[PDB]
């Protein structure tokens, strides 16, 4: 079946350690193979999207409150519709965070440090699930001065995966090191053949 | 403007030197073909001069101090055009392939097509020529305190004012928001992230200088090696299209002041609201929707690449494909001065492209000069809108023609001459002469 973990896992494989190839041949070879391995990791991001969404789309059907609707399509790849969503229910604030996803720069982390540090000194403190994206886009959510360690107990490893994998560490890192990073930052159960 | 007539020969002077100088190189393969260094010189001269005049703060250096600011920019408008004629350039033979970055894309279409380096280097022009105010006098490191005192705010957050009906400001907030973000929206249209990046995190606005530096793309060796020769480190976000159309559908939410939506509006690439705009100059506002043409080009060359998607579109930015007799149109309404003044109308015509015809009209009153039977036009009563015309034609018909027809340039000159006899010079004449 397709809804099985025994098709997931042969599927995953050839993804991950044979090259998804091009239909044509780059001008140079580090150009051949960095985009090869992104090419990989492209689709893979994509896919963990569709596997967690049925999970992630019942909880924003469950939540009738805008902001937070808002937040749970941010863990699929639904940043389109997270944005229209924020415009409609009267919310600014959320579309331009949510312009900036799809992407990490040392400028991205140094917005997350400081936007933190002005806000829970100079104000009364930014909320803790506010703190916890701060931590995020710093880059080191679980390891974080919020943590994120708590959410396994509500979204499954591999979504807890999929947040370092899209956003943390993506173009300062190989496609290799980037899943390692999350490893030390938390471990996946080792019950779980796929993981 | 004039000062007296002793300060209007001495533009003459300047100009003519500049002129027969080149006109001796250009006729001479033993020498540089086209010069660029002189005009540069002259450039920098009128420039400075201009300058301190206004610094020193009398009444009659000010207006003295226009015709030298004038001056120094037809110098630099005559280098682009040149630059190009001399050396038209062809680099970014990048790949094409359906899969690379979208940087390594963008340079190479830009350097391929002609068209986009002639629209870019026309914008370098308007660039420069955008004028930025004075630092702000606040750099606050708790934004909305006095709120914050009270607790209505959770934090330093902009959360309340995008959300808020009226915009939650304070006399005190009121205070520091102009003075800071009519700098900041400035800043933006002439650039410098750099700059932005260090100011914004002292300000506790961190944020709106890096929606400035979004525009930006990969720039890694470790992505692409052909873009590993423009910086070490990618930059900017890397979903452009989503990045527009979102921020342009903030633009239009209310409960912000006219600036926010304003800022917004200029970095999701729309002409700003017309509040704030008006205290702009014509040359960004038309800069604007040249920009607009410039991506639209990038971005269908993007979607062959199957990089920029069409579900990205939140709430379409307005097209902009307006022409120059429109801007004029727009400017004026706003503003009567940048767009019914002449100076700037000779300006507009370049780009139009209509100068021979819009000369032509002038040109046979001017005859009439000559012939002793005007001496109650407006060019007559104005000794320094001559002046202008004339040099203007020259220059750009040194190697041969490149707006303004032979015939009218030479009319204008002849003119030239006959009022150059009535401001007693005439040893720039025998210089005017050869080019008839």
């Amino acid at each position: 079946e397709k809804t099985s973990s025994d098709y997931n896992l042969w599927k995953l494989s050839s993804i991950l350690f044979d090259p998804v190839s091009y239909p044509y041949k780059t001008d140079n070879d580090q150009v051949k193979m960095a985009l090869l391995k992104k090419e990989r990791h492209c689709r893979l991001t994509s896919w963990i999207v569709s596997q967690i969404g049925p999970e992630i789309e019942e909880k924003i059907r469950n939540s009738s409150n805008e902001i937070e609707q808002i937040f749970l399509y941010l863990l699929l790849n639904d940043v389109v519709r997270a944005s229209k969503l924020a415009i409609e229910s009267k919310n600014g604030h959320l579309s331009v965070l949510i312009s900036y996803l799809g992407s990490n720069d040392p400028r991205i982390r140094d917005l997350a440090e400081l936007q933190l540090q002005k806000w829970s000194t100079g104000g009364c403190s930014i909320d803790k699930n506010i703190s916890k994206i701060y931590k995020l886009l710093s880059g080191s959510p679980f390891e974080g001065l919020f943590s994120l360690k708590e959410l396994e107990s509500e979204f499954s490893w591999l979504c807890l995966l999929n947040l370092t994998l899209c956003y943390g560490q993506i173009d300062e890192y190989s496609l290799e090191s980037l899943v390692q990073s999350h490893l030390d930052k938390f471990s996946l159960p080792y019950d779980d053949p796929i993981g | 403007m004039e000062l007296s007539p002793t300060y209007q020969t001495e533009r003459f002077t300047k100009f003519s030197d500049t002129l027969k100088e080149f006109k001796i190189e250009q006729n001479n393969e033993q020498n540089p073909i086209d010069p660029f260094n002189i005009i540069r010189e002259f450039r920098s001269a009128a420039g400075q001069l201009a300058l301190d005049l206004a610094n020193s703060g009398d009444e009659s250096n000010v207006i003295s101090s226009k015709d030298w600011e004038l001056e120094a920019r037809f110098w630099h408008l005559v280098e682009l055009l040149l630059v190009f004629r001399n050396a038209d350039l062809d680099l970014d033979e990048m790949e094409l392939h359906p899969y690379n970055s979208r940087g390594l894309f963008e340079k190479k279409l830009m350097q391929d097509n002609k068209q986009l380096y002639q629209i870019w280097i026309v914008m370098v022009w308007l660039k420069e020529n955008t004028y930025v105010m004075e630092r702000p006098k606040n750099v606050p490191t708790s934004k909305w305190l006095n709120s914050i005192t009270s607790g209505g705010l959770k934090s330093c957050d902009l959360d309340f004012p995008l959300r808020e009906n009226t915009n939650v400001l304070d006399v005190k907030d009121k205070e520091e928001d102009h003075i800071f973000f009519k700098y900041i929206y400035e800043l933006i249209l002439a650039g410098a992230i750099d700059e932005a990046l260090e100011e914004a995190k002292l300000s506790d606005n961190i944020s709106i200088c890096m929606i400035l530096c979004g525009i930006q793309e990969y720039l890694n060796p470790v992505i692409d090696t052909q873009i590993a020769n423009e910086f070490n480190t990618q930059q900017g976000i890397k979903k452009h299209s989503l990045w527009r159309r979102t921020v342009y559908s903030l633009s239009q939410q209310a409960g912000l002041d006219p600036y926010e939506r304003a800022i917004y509006s200029y970095l999701s690439g729309a002409i700003p609201n017309q509040e704030v705009l008006q205290y702009s100059d014509w040359e960004s506002d038309l800069h604007i929707h040249l920009n607009q043409i410039l991506q639209t080009e990038i971005e269908n060359y993007l979607l062959e690449n199957n990089q920029v998607g069409t579900d990205e579109l939140i709430l379409p930015l307005p097209s902009h494909a307006l022409t120059v007799q429109e801007v004029l149109n727009r400017v004026a309404s706003r503003h009567p001065s940048e767009s019914e003044h002449p100076i700037r109308v000779l300006m507009a015509s370049v780009i139009l492209d209509s100068l021979p015809s819009v000369i032509h009209s002038s040109v046979e009153m001017l005859l009439d000069v000559v012939k002793g039977t005007e001496a109650s036009n407006d060019i007559i009563d104005k000794p320094y809108l001559l002046r202008i015309v004339t040099h203007l034609a020259i220059c750009l018909d040194i190697i041969n023609p490149g707006s303004v027809e032979e015939v009218d340039k030479s009319k204008l000159i002849t003119t030239y001459i006959s009022l150059l006899k009535l401001q007693g010079l005439y040893e720039n004449i025998p210089i005017y002469a050869t080019f008839l």
